[PDB]
């Protein structure tokens, strides 16, 4: 039952660190009209 | 005053009829609509 | 020249408000129905009808005031001012409840006159008649809740009374006594009205959001003249946005605006079909598969089975106060209470 | 109740038969306000 | 002869007399003021 | 010198006519 | 016995949602 | 100048709307129909 | 009956001030057409 | 050119069939586990003790329950608003008895439509357009926050939230109007004027477009085939539909600016559902509706009933009969 | 970030939305920074004072107030928490985590 | 654009306020005397707040007959 | 800007009658509703 | 018994199929609970 | 007073979140350039490949 | 066009398509009969509704009794 | 252990589904076969 808590918190942090380091990687240059 | 028959068999006959009956009417109407598309309005 | 051709020239003339040949039916009957509500909500009591004080004259505000439904004692009567119930007297005809059939008959002959008006404008200016068709939803609610629902029931008493809080009885009246919510025609109607409120919100706030930069100012409301040939918004971008956000998207602006006609009207017409069946007590009250089971299992319970017990609370507590002509003298021990309150 | 709509559709259709495909190009100058005395009558071109 | 019957026939006169006034009031209002080039 | 108190001096209309103070820092300080 | 009907209707209307997104008639600009 | 401004005829007609609605909230806390 | 003409007396005072300022100009309209 | 920038330009790429942007890195795995638990617990969930009074409610398709009766039942009231995931249970079926499926769906669904709302911003940035379709989706997201999260925050347990089912929503509405009087609340009053008003203006604006189309089509074929997609010109006379509706009411009651007309379509239902979503959340902290019970009294002091009392006799009858053995004390949460 | 005037407002509206939602749940749950003698009793402790004032009254009528045998089979007055604490029974078991200065003695 | 005198060139005109800076009060005052001289209770059948009950009638009044409701409502008040 | 000094215009139009059907009952009833709430029981 | 001139073909695109496949299914989603009772 | 202070502090900070969604949208659309609408000379959708 | 023995004896019935009466025709004769039929329909509606109770007409179920 | 439901309603749902479902698939396939007959092999 603890092994699910190790497995969920792997997955929740994985999509959160894709979220935080995704928007830190120059998001207002992803528009049209040259970058 | 009654005749105890198998109650799923109303679905075995009517879906056993109307699913392959509708398969042939699907194939026939498109076969004549392809003839009408090719002969007329070519 | 002519004589009948003269009156067609004057009545269909261009003015500020338009009369038309429908205005001989609309403009009196809309005036005495909209004004007949406003003079019975202001002055006329309901004390000899329901035992309820409901007017602004005797201490009610805009919510809790109404022209109430006439009586159970009259019973489907048309209740004319010159009629056999209230002969000649205006003060008795207000006290019997005859203003309700003054409004609901002038309302039923005013909505004829407004839908004949939408035929008469679109024929004269040369349009298509798709506004009298979209108004047939609002006709079919007034003709089926205010007229065809009480005519099947017992009297005019069980009709909706024209008022803000008197409607709020009628929503809870059809919950306790009818289980209206579980009726699938009404659930066709909720997805027609909340679907029409979606389509008005999601189309109005995407052509204010995918529009062409036509002007040079910061606000965009000034960048449109009515008689421009070009499109004021981008259809290809709004198709591109909803194809990737939602998955489906319209490709036809002409089909898009018909879908804003069909979703509210065929939602409003389907719930009108159910409340015609609610006049006859042909209601969708109970699931008989689950009432046999819950009687044959005293631990089977669902939110449907909890919804039935809430209806017997409504129908047993309100009945001494809602229908006082029946004289329901239920003691405090026989009405269904729960536990501790 | 359902036949009340289809009469109201067919009465809409048998009068408005020529605009069933859509309105023409004659509509734009006969609609704008105060142009004509009688609405939908091009013989009443008020003027001067 | 019944008072419920004679109140209906008196309603037909009182329905006529009050609502001949928009019949004539839409007839005086056109023979004094009409369109210029029409029917 | 003085700037921005109209429709076609900034682009914003009167109902947005509180947002002519974005590039105007002196009036914005007296606005706060 | 009848829950097979409700699961068939709910999955069977969830396939029409799947087929209307990915197998749709592709809107192409009137060339 | 023989003219009233348009914003003035909506102003003194605007106070009376607040004035009539001000008496309708006061009258719900007084008199008949105010639970007193 | 006697309180009905207390209600309609400001209405009769309303139309009397209305037919003071318009009765020259409302005679112009009915004689025009 | 980097090992991350080649991934970072795939997530923010508009070439995919569905946009899979940086808000879609959160809403795709959260909604897919709010779908996979909703579909399974609608079919085959065991009965759930919702009230904490050790009487379970059976709301899944295995246990009877045709789909206008089945629901993913809310959590136990003994649990409350306590965080109840799977790993804080002794076993997985002990987690199912207390109704653990309801916070696992509704915290992932609410976090999924909050990142649907950012994803609706996000494609309006990469496509180069005005971005406020996220604002129009903030009216259903707040209304899905009001019945699911804020009403369990104010009223204590997660059992007071809306059940994920069709007959559960009708049970949620009757219990709400027993204890909060939403029908006589002036912000729900505005929301049904933005729901009827939004349904009016859909049937009004959608009518006047389709009644004033210029005929780029034949007679026998369909009317919609006359609008070639992506064309430059307008398909309907705005000047004729304005001149229609300027004859219907009067001339200056109708927008012949079609941008101010279409903004009024985006303002009347969206502000109305913003005021409904406030009202349920302000009634969550028990700022109820209007209470004109027993207001009209005569000179002797005898109570005269008004129309708010006959609502109250309905409101009292669904007050004594909801939660029929969950109350032990005479006042409801007082 | 975006470096503009409309941007720096938008960072601060999301921060003030976070503080305004937090200040609501201070006013609804806390009774130490928002004391009960001034702001009134909170949402939980009104529901727990009702269970306390009927625990008193039926004890003053001579009942053993534990072993209540409540109507659903659970505790009427005194009950067991899910973590195993002795709490008030009834509907008020959802507010079992109440710390209030008139019952914490 | 219709041929008659425009709306906002009427409201701004000085004859318009010279004619009814009085008759907008004179309808407001005539509405005031309709509900204060007891006429609004009488011609619409609304009871006065001391005329709800009666020393002979402590119960609520409700109509029972349909055709003789003129004879009943006469014997239901006083 | 200036008043309409000499242009002819009808005064008793149908827009005059259409307003006064909804305005003259309004200013009668407002003022009747204003007098209802000084009424003490 | 001449050839008829008034005959005309019927069209149905893929959008109209997917609405009709959605409508007939959802009315069977809605009304199955009431037919089964 | 708790029932006013909590109810009005859903009314203010929910709306204060809505204007954040208005202004995080508008500031990144004004700094990019398309705050007055789509440029008609080059809209970015017409220079993209279609979906399928 | 096929002409049969039955289509030849029904020929003058489907003959005068669009052969109207000029001007106003029998329209004031028609508007009297439309008015009298509507006047007939308000009578029997009020007889059914007991707003037009006439002598020896009882609209009870006991009318067809013994 | 059982739920007594209406036995003709299995025929009311499945023939209520598969008869109008087969009506639309009849009309759609002939509409594209007329397009394929007219565009191609004209
Ligand atoms: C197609 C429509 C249904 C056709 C069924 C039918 O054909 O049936 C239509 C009728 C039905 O006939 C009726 O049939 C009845 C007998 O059936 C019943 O009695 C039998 C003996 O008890 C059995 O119990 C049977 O199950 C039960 O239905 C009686 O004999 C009636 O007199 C007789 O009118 O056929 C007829 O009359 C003759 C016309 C054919
Ligand atoms: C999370 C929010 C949510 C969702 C998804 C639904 C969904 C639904 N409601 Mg509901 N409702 C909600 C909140 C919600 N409601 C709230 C807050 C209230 C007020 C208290 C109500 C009050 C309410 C009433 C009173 C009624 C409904 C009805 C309905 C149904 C049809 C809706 C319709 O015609 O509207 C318009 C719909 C659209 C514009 C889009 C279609 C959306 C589809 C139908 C949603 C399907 C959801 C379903 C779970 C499938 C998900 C698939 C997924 C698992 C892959 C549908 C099942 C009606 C009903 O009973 O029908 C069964 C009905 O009568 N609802
Ligand atoms: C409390 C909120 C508030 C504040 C602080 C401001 C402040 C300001 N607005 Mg403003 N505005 C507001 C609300 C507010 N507004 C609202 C609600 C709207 C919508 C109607 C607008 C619409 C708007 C427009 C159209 C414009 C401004 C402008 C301005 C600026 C100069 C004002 C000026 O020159 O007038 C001077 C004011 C007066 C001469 C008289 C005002 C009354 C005085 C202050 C009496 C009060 C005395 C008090 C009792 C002590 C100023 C910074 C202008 C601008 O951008 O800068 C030039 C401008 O053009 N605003
Ligand atoms: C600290 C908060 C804050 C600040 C500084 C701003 C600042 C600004 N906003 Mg913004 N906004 C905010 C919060 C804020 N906003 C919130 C909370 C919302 C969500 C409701 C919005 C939604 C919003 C929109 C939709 C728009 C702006 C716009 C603007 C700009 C001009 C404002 C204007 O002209 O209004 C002038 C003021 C009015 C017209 C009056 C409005 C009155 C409202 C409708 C009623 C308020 C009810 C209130 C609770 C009670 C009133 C009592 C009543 C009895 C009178 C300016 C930069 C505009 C913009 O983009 O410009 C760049 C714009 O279009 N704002
Ligand atoms: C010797 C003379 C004679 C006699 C004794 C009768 C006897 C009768 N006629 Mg009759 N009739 C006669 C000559 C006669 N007819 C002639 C010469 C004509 C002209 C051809 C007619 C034409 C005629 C018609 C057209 C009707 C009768 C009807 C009747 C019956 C009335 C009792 C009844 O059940 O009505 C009950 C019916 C009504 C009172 C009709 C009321 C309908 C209202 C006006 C409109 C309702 C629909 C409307 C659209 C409103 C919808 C809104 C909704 C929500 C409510 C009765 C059997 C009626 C009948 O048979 O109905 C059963 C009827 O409809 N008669
Ligand atoms: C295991 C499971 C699944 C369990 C769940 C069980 C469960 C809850 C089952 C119930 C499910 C269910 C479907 C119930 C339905 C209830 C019921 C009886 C429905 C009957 C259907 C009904 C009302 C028929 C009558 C007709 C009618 C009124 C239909 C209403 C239509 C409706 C509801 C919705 C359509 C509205 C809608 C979603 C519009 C979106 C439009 C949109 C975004 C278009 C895209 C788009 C937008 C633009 O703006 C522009 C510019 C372009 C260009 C563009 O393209
Ligand atoms: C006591 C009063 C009772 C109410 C009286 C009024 C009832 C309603 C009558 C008005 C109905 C208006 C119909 C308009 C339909 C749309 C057609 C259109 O485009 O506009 C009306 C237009 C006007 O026609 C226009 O004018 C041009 C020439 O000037 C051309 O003719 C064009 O066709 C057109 O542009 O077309 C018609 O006239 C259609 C005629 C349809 C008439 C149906 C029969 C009349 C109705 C009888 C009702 C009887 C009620 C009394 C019964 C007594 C018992
Ligand atoms: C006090 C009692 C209550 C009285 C109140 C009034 C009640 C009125 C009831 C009857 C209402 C009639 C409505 C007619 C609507 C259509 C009028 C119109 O616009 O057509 C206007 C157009 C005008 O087009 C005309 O066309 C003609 C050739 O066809 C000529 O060329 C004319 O010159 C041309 O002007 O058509 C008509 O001339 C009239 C057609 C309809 C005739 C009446 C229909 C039958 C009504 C019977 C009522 C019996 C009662
Ligand atoms: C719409 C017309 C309403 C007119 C009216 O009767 O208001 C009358 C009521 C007040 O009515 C007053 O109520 C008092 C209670 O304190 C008194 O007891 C009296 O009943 C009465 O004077 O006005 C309002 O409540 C606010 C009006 C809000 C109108 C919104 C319309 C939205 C559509
Ligand atoms: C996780 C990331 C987000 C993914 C979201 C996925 C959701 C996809 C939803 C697709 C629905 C498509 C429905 C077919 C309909 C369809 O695809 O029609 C296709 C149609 C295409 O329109 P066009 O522009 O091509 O029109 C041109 C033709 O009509 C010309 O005749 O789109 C619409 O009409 C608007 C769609 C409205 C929205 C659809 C209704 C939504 C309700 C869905 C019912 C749910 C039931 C649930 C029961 C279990
Ligand atoms: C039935 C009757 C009659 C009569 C009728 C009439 C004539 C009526 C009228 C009426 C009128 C003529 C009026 C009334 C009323 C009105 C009103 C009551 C108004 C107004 C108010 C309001 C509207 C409110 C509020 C507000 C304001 C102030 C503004 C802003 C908004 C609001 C809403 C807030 C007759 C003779 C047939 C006979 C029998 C009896
Ligand atoms: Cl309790
Ligand atoms: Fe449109």
């Amino acid at each position: 039952m603890f092994t699910l808590k190790i497995f969920v918190y792997t997955t929740v942090i994985f999509f959160i660190s894709l979220f935080v380091f995704g928007f830190l990687s120059n998001d207002p240059s992803r528009n049209p009209n040259r970058k | 005053g009654g005749m105890s028959v198998s109650f799923p068999a109303y679905l075995a006959v009517l879906l056993g009829t109307f699913v392959p009956v509708a398969f042939l009417v699907i194939l026939y109407i498109q076969s004549e609509a392809r003839k009408a598309g090719a002969s007329s309005k070519s | 020249r002519g004589w009948f051709d003269l009156i067609d020239d004057w009545l269909k003339r261009d003015r500020f408000v338009f009369i038309g040949w429908s205005g001989l039916l609309l403009l009196p009957c809309s005036y005495l129905a909209l004004g007949g509500w406003l003079t019975g909500t202001t002055f006329v009591t309901s004390w000899y009808t329901h035992g309820l004080a409901s007017s602004y004259l005797e201490g009610c505000n805009f919510l809790t005031a109404a022209v109430s439904t006439p009586a159970n004692s009259m019973g489907h009567s048309l209740l004319f001012l010159w009629g056999p119930e209230a002969q000649g007297d205006f003060t008795r005809w207000c006290q019997i409840g005859g203003l309700w059939t003054f409004i609901a008959l002038h309302g039923a002959f005013g909505l004829i006159g407004f839908c004949l008006r939408q035929f008469e404008i679109a024929r004269l200016v040369g349009l298509r008649p798709y506004n009298a068709i979209a108004f047939s939803g609002p006709i079919s609610v007034f003709v089926s809740v205010f007229l065809m629902y009480p005519l099947g029931q017992a009297s005019w008493f069980f009709a909706p009374s024209f008022g803000v809080a008197a409607i709020f009885r009628f929503l809870l009246f059809l919950q306790g006594f009818h289980n209206w919510t579980l009726n699938p025609f009404h659930m066709m109607g909720v997805a027609g009205i909340l679907g029409g409120a979606l389509l008005c919100a999601i189309h109005g706030a995407t052509v204010e959001n995918t529009l062409f930069e036509d002007g040079d100012a910061a606000d965009t409301f000034r960048a449109f003249t009515p008689t421009q040939s070009e499109e004021t918004y981008s259809m290809v971008t709004a198709n591109r946005f909803w194809s990737q956000i939602f998955g489906v998207a319209f490709s036809n602006k002409r089909w898009l605006h018909f879908f804003m006609l069909f979703v509210p009207v065929t939602g409003l017409w389907t719930s009108s079909i159910g409340i015609v069946g609610l006049a006859l007590n042909l209601r969708a009250y109970d699931f008989v598969s689950q009432e046999l089971r819950a009687a044959e299992d005293p631990e089977f319970e669902t939110f449907y089975t909890k919804n039935i017990l809430l209806n017997e609370g409504i129908r047993a507590w309100m009945a001494a106060q809602d229908q006082p002509h029946e004289n329901f003298i239920f003691p405090e021990e026989v009405l269904p209470r729960g536990n501790a309150l | 109740l359902l036949f009340f709509f289809g009469h109201l559709w067919h009465g809409s259709r048998t009068l408005f038969r020529d605009v069933f495909a859509g309105i023409g190009a004659e509509v734009t100058e006969q609609v704008e306000f105060g142009a004509f005395a009688k609405l939908g009558d091009r013989t009443t071109k008020k003027q001067g | 002869m019944t008072p419920s019957l004679s109140s209906f026939i008196n309603s037909l006169i009182l329905g006529l007399v009050i609502v001949v006034i928009p019949i004539s009031g839409a007839l005086l209002f056109v023979s004094q003021k009409d369109k210029v080039t029409r029917s | 010198s003085a700037a921005g108190r109209d429709i076609e001096s900034t682009g914003f209309a009167w109902w947005s006519g509180n947002a002519r103070l974005i590039n105007v820092s002196g009036k914005l300080l007296g606005a706060h | 016995m009848e829950a097979l009907v409700y699961v068939f209707l709910l999955v069977g209307t969830l396939m029409v949602i799947f087929f209307a997104v990915f197998f749709r008639d592709p809107p192409k600009i009137a060339k | 100048t023989g003219r009233v401004p348009i914003w003035l005829v909506a102003f003194v007609g605007g106070i009376a709307v607040i004035g009539l609605l001000g008496l309708f909230i006061y009258g719900s806390y007084s008199g008949v129909g105010s639970s007193l | 009956d006697t309180r009905l003409l207390i209600v309609l007396l400001p209405v009769l005072a309303a139309a009397s001030w209305a037919l003071y300022n318009i009765g020259r100009v409302a005679l112009q309209q009915f004689k025009r057409l | 050119a980097s090992l991350w920038e080649r991934f970072c330009s795939w997530v923010t790429s508009t070439e995919n069939r569905l946009y899979i942007g940086w808000f879609g890195v959160l809403m795709i795995p959260t909604l897919l586990t709010a779908t996979s638990v909703f579909i399974i617990a609608f079919v085959a969930a065991p009965p759930v003790d919702i009230d904490g009074i050790r009487e379970p409610v059976a709301g899944s398709l295995l246990y009877g329950n045709n789909i206008i009766s089945g629901a993913v039942i809310p959590s136990s009231a003994a649990i409350g608003i306590h965080f109840y995931p799977i790993w804080e249970a002794a076993s997985l079926d002990e987690w199912l008895y207390n109704g653990g499926c309801y916070p696992l769906i509704v915290l992932h669904f609410l976090l999924g439509v909050a990142c649907y709302m950012g994803r609706e911003w996000e494609l309006s940035y990469r496509l180069g357009m005005r971005p406020w379709i996220a604002v129009a989706f903030s009216a259903p997201v707040a209304a899905a926050t009001a019945v699911f999260l804020i009403y369990p925050i104010g009223q204590g347990s997660f059992s007071d939230g809306m059940p994920l089912g069709i007959s559960g929503t009708f049970n949620f509405m009757i219990v709400f109007q027993a204890e909060h009087n939403i029908l006589m609340h002036p912000f729900h009053q505005l929301g049904v004027a933005g729901v009827f008003g939004g349904s009016l203006f859909s049937a009004m604006h959608g009518s006047l477009v389709t009644s004033s189309l210029i005929r780029e089509t034949t007679e026998n074929e369909s009317a919609n085939y006359g609008y070639k997609f992506g064309q430059e010109e307008e398909t309907y006379n705005i000047v004729a539909a304005h001149g229609y509706f300027g004859r219907l009411i009067f001339q200056y009651a109708s927008f012949n600016n079609s941008r101010s007309l279409h903004f009024f379509l985006g303002l009347w239902p969206v502000v109305g559902i913003w005021l409904t979503s406030i009202s349920v959340s302000t009634m969550a902290f028990n700022l109820n509706g209007f209470n004109f019970n027993q207001s009209v009294v005569d000179s002797q002091g005898r109570v005269i009933n008004t129309w708010a009392d006959i609502i109250n006799r309905a409101n009292l009858g669904m007050e004594v009969m909801h939660e029929r053995n969950a109350h032990n004390f005479p006042l409801d949460l007082a | 970030f975006v470096w503009s005037g409309e941007a720096y407002l938008s960072y601060s509206l999301a921060a003030l939305a976070l503080m305004g939602f937090t200040a609501s749940c201070y006013a609804w749950y806390n009774n130490t920074a928002y004391p009960s003698e001034f702001y009134g009793p909170t949402g939980p402790e009104a529901s727990q004072a009702q269970a306390f004032t009927f625990l008193v009254r039926d004890q003053r009528l001579g009942a053993n107030v534990a072993s209540a045998q409540g109507p659903t089979g659970l505790g009427k007055y005194l009950m067991r928490s899910p973590s195993g604490e002795i709490i008030f029974g009834g509907e008020t078991m959802r507010f079992w985590d109440l710390r209030a200065p008139w019952l914490e003695p | 654009s219709t041929g008659e005198r425009p709306f906002s060139d009427i409201i701004t005109s000085i004859r318009y306020w010279v004619i009814h800076s009085i008759t907008i009060p004179s309808l407001f005052v005539a509405g005031w005397l309709f509900v204060s001289t007891g006429l609004a209770y009488d011609v619409f059948g609304t009871p006065r707040p001391n005329e709800y009950f009666t020393q002979d009638r402590q119960q609520v009044p409700l109509v029972n007959d349909r055709f003789s409701a003129k004879q009943e409502l006469e014997d239901l008040t006083k | 800007g200036n008043p309409n000094q000499s242009v002819t215009y009808p005064i008793f139009t149908f827009r005059w009658l259409a307003i006064h059907g909804i305005a003259v009952p309004t200013v009668f009833f407002l003022g009747a509703i204003t007098s209802m709430q000084f009424i003490q029981r | 018994s001449n050839p008829n001139p008034n005959k005309q073909p019927v069209e149905l695109n893929r959008t109209s199929l997917f609405w009709g496949l959605l409508l007939i299914f959802v009315l069977a989603v809605l009304f199955s609970s009431y037919f089964f009772n | 007073p708790r029932s006013w202070l909590t109810s009005s502090h859903f009314f203010l900070p929910f709306f204060l979140f809505i204007g954040h969604l208005w202004h995080a949208g508008r500031a990144r659309a004004a700094a990019a350039g398309f705050e007055k609408g789509i440029n008609r000379e080059n809209e970015p959708v017409l220079f993209m490949r279609p979906l399928d | 066009a096929l002409r049969t023995r039955l289509g030849e004896i029904l020929r003058p019935l489907n003959s005068e398509y669009g052969k109207v009466a000029p001007g106003w025709g029998t329209t004031p004769i028609m508007g009297v009969f439309m008015l009298l039929f509507f006047l007939f329909l308000l009578i029997i509606l009020q007889i059914y509704n007991s707003s037009l109770i006439i002598e020896n007409v009882d609209v009870d179920w006991t009318s067809l009794g013994n």
